[PDB]
């Protein structure tokens, strides 16, 4: 049995799947949906962990989206704000303040595929989204296959 | 300790005040005690005649640390402004305004100004501190332009 404190620690596949049947719900529960930067680092953990495997892209994709379902119906939640710390995070764009981006964006852009296509995704970001990915970048430029796939999917938003 | 940045303001203000681009305002603001705040100036940069901006008066803050000159003041837009180079929270990027890039403590105040001036109808677009303008600057340079000219009507004096 895991705990999302743990996973959150220290993400991984297995700990992911270890959280249980409802991990989905729990991710959301145990996660400050009222803080952005909060939510940026759980989505990215989350999305961190992701693999092209059944068991586990369902479990991300699940996760992502009970995460940023309850973030984004929150009308006090700035999806602006979640966006561009997204960004910052991902290494996309500068920030005043210092950020080490996150090394791997394979699960990030993976994560972000499948969320650009659910109801709850607030389509006026899109925009924005496919503006700095298409934007160049050597992080991005690494991961293209995930990165083609999600600019394929952004442009039917 | 702040000795040295001091002296070097004092004589940026004289200098300033003996000349200066017309339509521009740089001051120093003032204390509780009525005393001047060499640190903290308020300024006013006039849009470039035969631009979008033209007519419009933005009203930005210098800053300076205690280690001026050494680092370069901070600017921030008052409010801020729509445009790709000006962080949301109104700070701008400019090569000359950082410390690990173009930053010279000889540069001027009036050398600042005018670099911002610049900035304005020529964005640099490559590194960008705000998603938005960004954004629809690359999409739709007529609606880009479109919301310049309606800032620079907001914003005339």
């Amino acid at each position: 049995p895991a705990d999302v404190s743990t996973f959150l620690a220290f993400p991984s596949p297995e700990k992911l799947l270890r959280l249980g049947p409802k991990s989905s719900v729990l991710i959301a529960q145990q996660t400050d949906t009222s803080d952005p930067e909060k939510v940026v680092s759980a989505f990215l953990k989350v999305s961190s962990v992701f693999k092209d495997e059944a068991t586990v892209r369902m479990a991300v994709q699940d996760a992502v989206d009970a995460l940023m379902q309850k973030a984004f119906n929150s009308s006090s939640f700035n999806s602006n704000t979640f966006l561009t710390r997204l960004l910052v995070h991902m290494g996309l764009l500068k920030s005043e303040d210092k950020v080490k981006a996150i090394a791997n964006l394979y699960g990030p852009l993976m994560a972000l595929n499948h969320m650009v296509q659910q109801d709850y995704f607030p389509k006026a970001l899109a925009p924005l989204l496919l503006a700095f990915v298409t934007k160049p970048n050597s992080a991005l430029e690494s991961c293209s296959f995930a990165r083609h796939s999600l600019l394929q999917t952004l442009y039917k938003v | 300790m702040s000795g040295i940045a001091l002296s070097r303001l004092a004589q940026e203000r004289k200098a300033w005040r003996k000349d200066h681009p017309f339509g521009f305002v740089a001051v120093p603001t003032k204390n509780p005690d009525g005393t001047m705040n060499l640190m903290n100036w308020e300024c006013a940069i006039p849009g470039k005649k035969g631009t979008p901006w033209e007519g419009g008066l933005f009203k930005l803050r210098m800053l300076f640390k205690d280690d001026y000159p050494s680092s370069p003041p901070k600017c921030k837009f008052e409010p801020p402004l729509f445009h790709p180079q000006v962080y949301p929270s109104g700070t701008v990027c400019l090569s000359i305004l950082e410390e690990d890039k173009d930053w010279r403590p000889a540069i001027t105040i009036k050398q600042i100004l005018l670099g911002i001036q610049e900035l304005l109808n020529e964005p640099n677009i490559q590194d960008p501190a705000q998603a938005e303008a960004y954004t629809i600057y690359c999409q739709n340079r007529v609606e880009y332009e479109k919301r310049v000219r309606a800032q620079a009507k907001k914003f005339a004096p």
